[PDB]
């Protein structure tokens, strides 16, 4: 939007590319993560924790 | 454990699948907080097959109501057990009395 | 036979103690029902209704 | 203040114009066009207004008379 | 119904008819106090029921 | 950046909402509300819980 | 001077309402209520098998 | 920081008259509400210097059931009215009193022999109202110094309000440092005779409960 | 009269290694009550102990977890540790260790002893290790302080804090667990009415009963300071 366009401009900032999604701890909640599990469809390239 | 109780808390512990009862009787021999492992007697044992039972004690997972469902063994290492015995205590047991 | 057990151990037949009030440090007057009563934890948690 | 708008109520009838009297004068303590008569003990403009209109010093009339008062100024910055 | 809605209702009631009912030999059997101050501080210090 | 200070819980945000909070009612509400007294506006105490 | 049940005690806060109007009628309410629970307390009026 | 109590600040005294007074305190630890407010009271209500009249012997009849001429006042509606006679002491221990006096209207604390040591609080006090003649009343009053109040049956006799004090009620309640959250706040509330006021009955009570505590304290 | 008579801590007895009873001989009428309630508080409310408050365990990321040849989770580690009676001298957090291998109980015998440290009951077991070449070493990390500290309220407080194989244990630190007084007729020789009082206390093992008394004492005079010479 107009003054958008002007603080970006501003402030040599580069607009991001991609977008967050992260996954978070709901709010409120505490806890210690006792395990976690990844699932790789087949012909996907595991990651390191995979 | 039901300080006043009723005696069908035994059963409804026992009856139900979450402690985990002995299938032939014998004398523990490794007892982890993970495992135990029963040097089954040599009556009960088969007639030619190596006699000890193993018992994977299912440790802390996820029930449907998000609760924590557990096994804690009761027994002790080298304590004599008998068919039909409780191992483990499940989520709720008191060595296999139902303690809610 | 709840009163004969309770008599078993030296604890009144009754079952009704002087109770002490601990902040004040003076008596309830008329004795006062004392016992062990088995509690559950029904899971109507509040930190899952709030 | 302020537990309850007994008072305030029997200084102005009829219970809801009350309510209709305090949010007028409490929206103009609020917004930035006036000043509370009567000592504000660290009141919201809510509670103000309703100690205003106990006091019998704010009501209807008086907000109509203050209002073209301050109107007829206005017309009085004509110069 | 004009009845008031904010009535005392069940421990209130029964600390209220506690306070306000009379055994027939307590300490304090008929002696005579100089205001409601003084009979709290008959109860409170010990000395009447 | 109010939005987060008021996220991360800081010492002020407690202040500024016992001075929010000060003379405002809220409308407490039970499910079946039958009668026009089941809800009824209350001044709010900030507690903990 | 009565006996103070749960009728004498609506009652009492219905005249205190019919005379005094409004504010003593709150006021004394909330004394009613800690000096009810206070005395309540005090007393012990526990329930027992005998 | 183990013995680091956090100290209130005696925030307020707002006192209602010179015997009312609402002494308030904030904040105490979570916990000491009660301990202190009861210490102060047990110790304010129930064990108190001071001396008010003890025992009286009316010229009328020496029984407390009987009759006196001129007076719609009978004895132990006399005696009530001597428990209240608010009397400072000095030094002198037991000082007895005449107060027969001619007249038909109040009998008042004014009617009193005005001896060298005793003081009243409320000469307007009123002790019997009188027919319409000469006089009739001749009354010998005994007051005696004494700790904290001790009925008749223990003892014409009178019960003896010693204490000033006449109540003392605290009401915790939960103050607020500002990020610990359940902090008490005691809200004493205290009326006394006369013969002290609050904003000193409290110190006076605090006092007692030190020097009781001399033998422990460190430092 | 006297004007008062004051108390006087007399007799200590130790009726075992857990709870003793003290006695405060001349108490004037009335004031038995006065002071047993308010001693009774204090001492229940505040007095410094050493409870445990941290422990990492060495093959354990969290508590949630099954350590090999020590037939209890975690969890219940936690949960021995948190009785665990401990004094120390001179330091306020101390970080005890207990290394230990081969079948057999873990009581707290098992302990490193450092100079200024206590343990009271060495019979206090921890876990029992069940295998042969199985072995469990944890530093322990015993601080000191007042009153009851949960976990949640301790996830405190800025940077450097925390790998992720710390455990947390919810602090008790309170070595009173039982107070009883009474106040009953002192016979002083020349004297009608004096009362005794009797202190008897429960201990978790790590309180001079008569440093108990005197602290309680000494808080209730340093709060009392106050009412004393009102502002």
């Amino acid at each position: 939007t107009p003054e958008e366009k002007l603080l970006r401009a501003i402030f040599g900032e580069k607009a991001s590319d991609v977008k967050d999604s992260s996954l978070r701890v709901p709010n409120g909640v505490s806890g210690t993560v006792i395990d976690v599990q990844v699932f790789t469809r087949d012909g996907v390239e595991k990651d390191k924790r995979a | 454990k039901p300080l006043v109780g009723t005696g069908m808390e035994r059963a409804v512990a026992v009856d139900s699948g979450v402690t985990a009862v002995a299938k032939r009787g014998g004398v523990v021999q490794y007892v982890d907080a993970s495992r135990i492992v029963i040097k089954v007697n040599e009556d009960e044992m088969y007639p030619g097959e190596a006699g000890i039972d193993i018992y994977n004690l299912t440790k802390y997972t996820r029930s449907n109501q998000n609760t924590c469902i557990n096994q804690m063994p009761c027994v002790s290492l080298g304590e004599p057990v008998e068919r039909g015995d409780v191992l483990a205590d499940g989520p709720s047991t008191d060595l296999g009395e139902l303690a809610l | 036979e709840i009163k004969e057990l309770l008599k078993l151990g030296d604890l009144p037949t009754s079952g009704q103690i002087r109770l002490y009030d601990g902040r004040t440090g003076e008596q309830f007057e008329r004795p006062v029902t004392v016992g062990y009563m088995y509690m559950l934890k029904l899971n109507h948690l509040v930190d899952d209704k709030m | 203040a302020r537990v309850t708008v007994q008072d305030a109520v029997e200084k102005i009838g009829n219970r809801f114009d009350l309510v209709l009297v305090a949010a007028r004068r409490a929206r103009q303590m609020q917004v930035g066009g006036k000043d509370p008569l009567v000592p504000e003990e660290n009141d919201k403009t809510t509670v103000i207004a309703l100690r205003e209109i106990e006091e019998g010093l704010i009501n209807n009339q008086i907000l109509d008379v203050r209002e073209r008062q301050e109107q007829q100024e206005q017309e009085a910055a004509e110069l | 119904n004009g009845e008031p809605i904010i009535v005392p209702s069940q421990d209130v009631v029964l600390g209220l008819y506690y306070m306000t009912r009379d055994c027939v030999n307590a300490k304090g059997e008929g002696m005579v106090l100089t205001g409601p101050k003084e009979a709290e501080r008959l109860y409170r210090s010990g000395l009447a029921s | 950046a109010a939005k987060k200070m008021v996220e991360r819980e800081e010492a002020v945000v407690w202040d500024i909402l016992d001075e929010v909070i000060r003379e405002h009612p809220v409308l407490l509400n039970r499910a079946p509300t039958l009668h026009r007294l089941g809800i009824q506006a209350f001044e709010p105490v900030l507690i903990e819980g | 001077n009565q006996a103070l049940g749960k009728k004498a005690i609506s009652k009492m806060l219905n005249t205190c309402y019919r005379i005094l109007g409004l504010k003593p009628t709150v006021i004394f309410a909330d004394q009613i209520m800690y000096t009810g629970f206070a005395y309540a307390a005090r007393s012990g009026a526990s329930v027992g098998i005998d | 920081s183990v013995t680091e109590f956090l100290k209130p600040r005696l925030v307020d005294i707002e006192q209602v008259s010179s015997t009312h007074a609402k002494v308030t305190l904030e904040p105490l630890e979570r916990g000491f509400g009660h301990t202190l407010g009861n210490a102060l009271r047990r110790i304010l209500l129930s064990s108190m210097p001071g001396c008010a009249v003890t025992e009286v012997e009316i010229d009328g009849v020496l029984h407390e059931y009987s009759t006196k001429e001129g007076v719609q006042e009978d004895i132990l509606e006399i005696l009530l009215n001597l428990k209240g006679l608010a009397v400072r002491v000095q030094g002198k221990d037991e000082v007895i009193l005449t107060l027969n006096k001619s007249g038909i209207g109040p009998v008042t604390a004014a009617d009193i022999t005005h001896d060298g040591d005793v003081e009243i609080v409320k000469p307007q006090h009123v002790i019997c109202h009188l027919t319409d003649e000469n006089a009739s009343i001749s009354m010998r009053i005994k007051v005696q110094r004494g700790r904290g109040y001790v009925p008749a049956s223990t003892r014409l006799l009178v019960d003896a309000c010693y204490s000033p004090v006449e109540r003392i009620a605290y009401n915790v309640e939960a103050a607020r440092v500002e990020q610990r959250t359940d902090l008490d706040k005691l809200v004493i509330e205290m009326e006394t005779n006369g013969t002290i006021d609050p904003e000193e009955a409290i110190r006076r009570a605090a006092t007692i409960l030190a020097e009781q505590l001399e033998a422990f304290v460190d430092l």
